[PDB]
């Protein structure tokens, strides 16, 4: 609700937790020491 | 196109944390144990006191120090009455004995508590709190594997006696909100769940997930020096034969005695005809000085490319009357050797890194409570390596068809309910497929699901084996 959004803005927090798990993503081969490897991401979080 | 790989495709399994809901809040009475220990008095004490008094639980403060046997604590527990709840806080904000990481005061203390409660004729679940022991995703970082060993031994104890265990919650270190928002929803939740991991939004539980086999074309370079601990040792010799048939002029099949243990003629003949002169060993592995000597024994060119820690230090895993020091001395080689290899290869470039753990750590079968701490430590080290960017693998394996030492009456007991056996020939291609798709902790075991359920469920309800439809039988 917009009121909850205003509360969050007032207290000044962030909503960055991490990648979800319900969507059935692989979540394992998404990263590797080599950033140039195909099928590899970089972000280890975010608001979902 | 084609698969022809149904065996390995159905052989693959994973561990993941699906989100979970909540149980039932409770407003009940009962002397709640807190196990405050000596130096664990922190804000958690005040939080637990306030929450339990709000819920009406009588917070029973107790002070405990280094190992006190297993009788006096039971005697003092007999002087309070019925305890309706225990909140093991012994492992929070505690360092580790880096000299002997396997030997931790927390595991011995909690095992003494379990034994004393068993002698205390109480039968109350012992809820334990951990700090970043497990990760609900590789984006998180784990700082200790001894806590994973505690997880494994607690799961083993739960499988031993249903009435004593129950509760292995996880809380992020230096956090208040995660405990505050749930509290009785988990510690007194009516719904049966034990592998709880409180974190920010909600909770998660360990769950078995069958993996898939996407097509791949890469393959690790067969040549190059490869370190294979344990020497011949059955499985180790079979892996050496597999590497020889793959092709490797030089490797390192380290044993505690190396060529002096067995030596053999057929093994060296295969290693020479199929490959070339492959160094076996010159010393043991549990000593850092031995690792230094092995490093000094490295020549020039064809350098080390893979490490297969196939330690043969496994002796027994029966709980009975366990002691932490006994487990430590039984599992010196694999833990200390793995730590030495990790610290000695921080900068060296490696192609593959296999800890080569075993099965019965995900579920903790009875009579195997000693191998589980070592498997948990290996998995934790592999997770640390992967999160830090260095290659590692934490494969968990079952019983081989030709395993002379790893197959006996216990193997027959497993055969009569669940896994029957598995041919080591398929193990080679299974390992190749696992290494191909950048795997970390793959599970390769076949299970007759109906027999496994009728042998595992028994009296303990658990949702761990619920997410796979093939296990509905």
């Amino acid at each position: 609700t917009p009121e909850e959004f205003w509360e969050l803005l007032s207290e000044g927090r962030d909503a960055v937790a991490g990648l979800p798990t319900d969507r059935g993503w692989d979540l394992d081969s998404l990263f590797h020491p080599d950033p140039t490897r195909s099928g590899t991401a970089h972000q280890r979080g975010g608001g979902f | 196109r084609s698969t022809e790989v149904d065996e390995v495709s159905a052989l693959r399994y994973r561990i993941e944390w699906r989100p979970t809901g909540a149980g039932e809040p409770a407003r009940l009475d009962g002397t709640w144990l807190v196990a405050k220990y000596a130096g664990t008095a922190d804000e958690t004490s005040t939080a637990a006191r306030e929450a339990l008094e709000s819920a009406g639980a009588r917070v029973r403060e107790l002070v405990v120090d280094a190992r006190c046997g297993r009788d006096e604590l039971a005697e003092r527990l007999r002087s309070v009455g019925e305890v309706a709840g225990v909140l093991s806080l012994l492992a929070v904000d505690e360092a580790e004995p880096e000299e002997a990481p396997l030997a931790l005061a927390s595991l011995a203390d909690t095992l003494s508590l379990v034994q004393a409660m068993v002698s205390a004729e109480l039968g109350c679940p012992l809820w334990t709190v951990t700090e970043s022991a497990v990760a609900t995703g590789p984006f998180e970082r784990v700082r200790n594997a001894a806590h994973g060993a505690l997880w494994g031994v607690g799961r083993v104890i739960a499988l031993e006696n249903p009435a004593v265990w129950g509760g292995l919650v996880d809380v992020p270190a230096g956090s208040v909100a995660e405990l505050a928002r749930h509290l009785a929803a988990v510690v007194s939740g009516g719904a049966g769940e034990d592998q709880l991991a409180l974190r920010a939004d909600g909770v998660y539980g360990r769950r078995w997930v069958r993996a898939a086999a996407p097509a791949t074309d890469d393959e690790w370079k067969p040549t190059g020096t490869v370190l294979v601990t344990g020497g011949t040792g059955g499985v180790g010799g079979q892996i050496a034969r597999w590497l020889a048939r793959r092709g490797a002029p030089h490797l390192l099949l380290v044993s505690r005695s190396g060529p002096d243990a067995d030596g053999a003629g057929e093994l060296v003949a295969e290693l020479e005809a199929l490959g070339a002169r492959t160094t076996v060993a010159a010393c043991d592995v549990t000593d850092r000085e031995s690792v230094r000597e092995l490093l000094g024994g490295i020549g020039d060119d064809v350098p080390l490319s893979a490490v297969f820690h196939a330690a043969a230090t496994l002796d027994d895993g029966t709980v009975d009357t366990l002691t932490g020091e006994r487990i430590e001395r039984a599992s010196r080689a694999k833990v200390l050797g793995a730590r030495n290899l990790h610290e000695l290869t921080r900068e060296l470039d490696l192609t593959a890194f296999v800890l080569f753990s075993s099965f019965a750590s995900a579920f903790g079968a009875p009579g195997l409570g000693g191998y589980a701490p070592g498997n948990a430590y290996l998995d934790g080290l592999a997770q640390q390596r992967r999160s830090d960017g260095l290659p590692a693998t934490a494969v968990a394996w079952g019983t081989w068809a030709g395993s002379g030492m790893a197959e006996g009456p216990v193997a027959d007991r497993f055969r009569r309910h669940g896994v029957i056996e598995m041919p080591p020939e398929t193990a080679c291609r299974a390992l190749q497929n696992a290494l191909d798709r950048a795997e970390v902790c793959p599970i390769v075991i076949d299970v007759r699901w109906d027999r496994f359920l009728l042998a595992y469920t028994a009296q303990r309800p658990t949702r761990l084996f619920d997410e796979i439809d093939d296990a509905r039988r």
